[PDB]
DNA sequence: GCCGTGACTAAAGGCAAAAAAGCCTTCTCGCTAATG
RNA sequence: GGCUUUUUUG
DNA sequence: CATTAGCGAGAATTTTAGTCACGGC
């Protein structure tokens, strides 16, 4: 919902829902170029929590 | 000193695995590759393919190779522990079994089809009355008897093979996964030059697993190459 | 209606954190060893083989990787959501319904 | 060795109305505007 | 127009 | 005339019930 002037009020589920969707894209390009597994485990770990 | 480990480890599964241009080193493996069958036909047959096993790890052509020829006797341990699951899942399953019988009981015999008659003899009511699993137990016997006859080698020898190339490969990937990690220093100290962080790590598992007892240009410096790699045309990507 | 395609396979909170735990109940571990297998911070075996280590078993770090010196191969073993769907979907039903 | 036991944890706590206020991540730089 | 925080009526 | 923020856009307590681990004869 836009309120008064250029800035617009934001929602609970849009933040988590972009929290989530930029871990996924996070983990998905990082898993195409085969990085060391230490670094997907607490990718995919803190995936889990958001 | 690590790097040493990791030869072993690929050593003893290229022993596992042996048990023009590319015909000059094909020449040292045919030497003896039709001279060996008929000495193992019938000591020396271990003598002979120690020699038959030494000359394939003299050269080393391509790693591709090596991992085709894993694969290639990886599929006959799937489909032997195919078998084994197979067999677990008609007694066990749908039994009570301890699952400690088959140490007597199966490892001893594999290709005789008695031990499945053998556990009647020591009880255990529900192998009492196997009946209807035991004709399923030995009907994908009738499957694994066949199975060995084309493999041409023995189950035991097949498992100590696959023992010591998997204690191999394990060793290998232990080593890897346990000198990686202490790495993350240097990567971070060259990538200050989030995601050019993780970009200066991306190389170096790859400078990691290059680097060699025989080189001697500093590790720091000779991963520095490839993660200034990341710096150099990859920054901009 | 709107899809995201995960990454990787991701496990449901409520099955798991009801006061009885439905995949709990279902496998038969404590809700303990569950959550510390989804975090990766706790080793699991999902298939033990013909070697000396339960299907079902949890382990740690040292545990497994001294079983995996030891066996390797021979035993089957995964993290995660992903070992916990592979586990679920290796178990069937009626087989365990007539068991029990 | 199984039921008793105690220790640990999830869940809810009134109805309606009005009146006010104040917010909706934070770090970084090039040409425009703020500043001297 | 959502949330939060107060104050008030019954 | 000369110097510099800057932000626009982008990016990184009470009460109750239930369950679970220890333990007691």
């Amino acid at each position: 919902v836009p309120l008064d002037g250029g800035r617009f009020a934001t929602s609970d589920l849009n933040d988590l829902y972009r929290r989530v969707i930029n871990r996924n894209n996070r983990l998905k390009r990082l898993l195409d170029l085969a990085a060391p597994d230490i670094i997907v485990r607490n990718e995919k770990r803190m995936l889990q929590e958001a | 000193d690590i790097a040493k480990r990791i030869e072993d480890g690929i050593n003893q599964v290229q022993c596992s695995v042996a048990e023009e241009l590319a015909r000059e080193k094909f020449a040292e493996l045919r030497a003896q590759y039709v001279v060996t069958r008929d000495t193992i036909k019938a000591a020396t047959a271990q003598e002979e393919i120690l020699k038959l096993s030494e000359v394939f790890k003299q050269f080393r052509l391509v790693p591709k190779q090596f991992d085709y020829l894993v694969n290639s006797m990886r599929v006959m341990m799937d489909r032997v522990r195919t078998q084994e699951r197979l067999i677990m899942k008609l007694c066990v399953e749908q039994c009570k079994m301890p699952k400690k019988n088959f140490i007597t009981l199966f490892t001893g015999n594999e290709t005789s089809d008695t031990w499945f008659n053998a556990a009647i003899a020591m009880n255990k009511p529900w192998s009492e009355k196997l009946h209807d699993v035991s004709e399923e137990v030995h009907r994908a016997l009738q499957k694994l008897q066949q199975i060995e006859e084309e493999t041409g080698l023995t189950i035991e020898q097949v498992k100590d093979i696959n023992r010591r190339m998997s204690i191999g490969e394990a060793k290998a990937r232990r080593a890897k996964k346990e000198m990686v990690e202490a790495n993350l220093r240097l990567v971070i100290s060259i990538a200050k030059k989030l995601d050019l962080i993780q970009e200066g790590n991306i190389g170096l598992m790859k400078a990691v697993d290059k680097f060699e007892y025989r080189r001697g240009y500093k590790f720091s410096t000779y991963a520095t190459w490839w993660i200034r790699q990341a710096i150099t045309r990859s920054i901009a990507d | 209606m709107g899809h995201i395609e995960l990454a990787s396979p991701t496990a449901h909170i409520w099955f798991l954190k009801s006061l009885p735990s439905r995949i709990g109940l279902l496998l038969d571990m404590p809700l303990r060893d569950i959550e510390r297998v989804l975090y990766f911070e706790s080793y699991v075996v999902i298939e033990g083989g013909m070697t000396n280590l339960e299907r079902q078993q949890i382990l740690t770090e040292e545990q497994y990787l001294d079983a995996l010196e030891e066996f390797g191969d021979e035993f089957d073993a995964k993290m995660g959501a992903e070992a916990i769907q592979a586990l679920l979907k290796s178990m069937d039903l009626e087989q365990e319904c007539e068991q029990l």
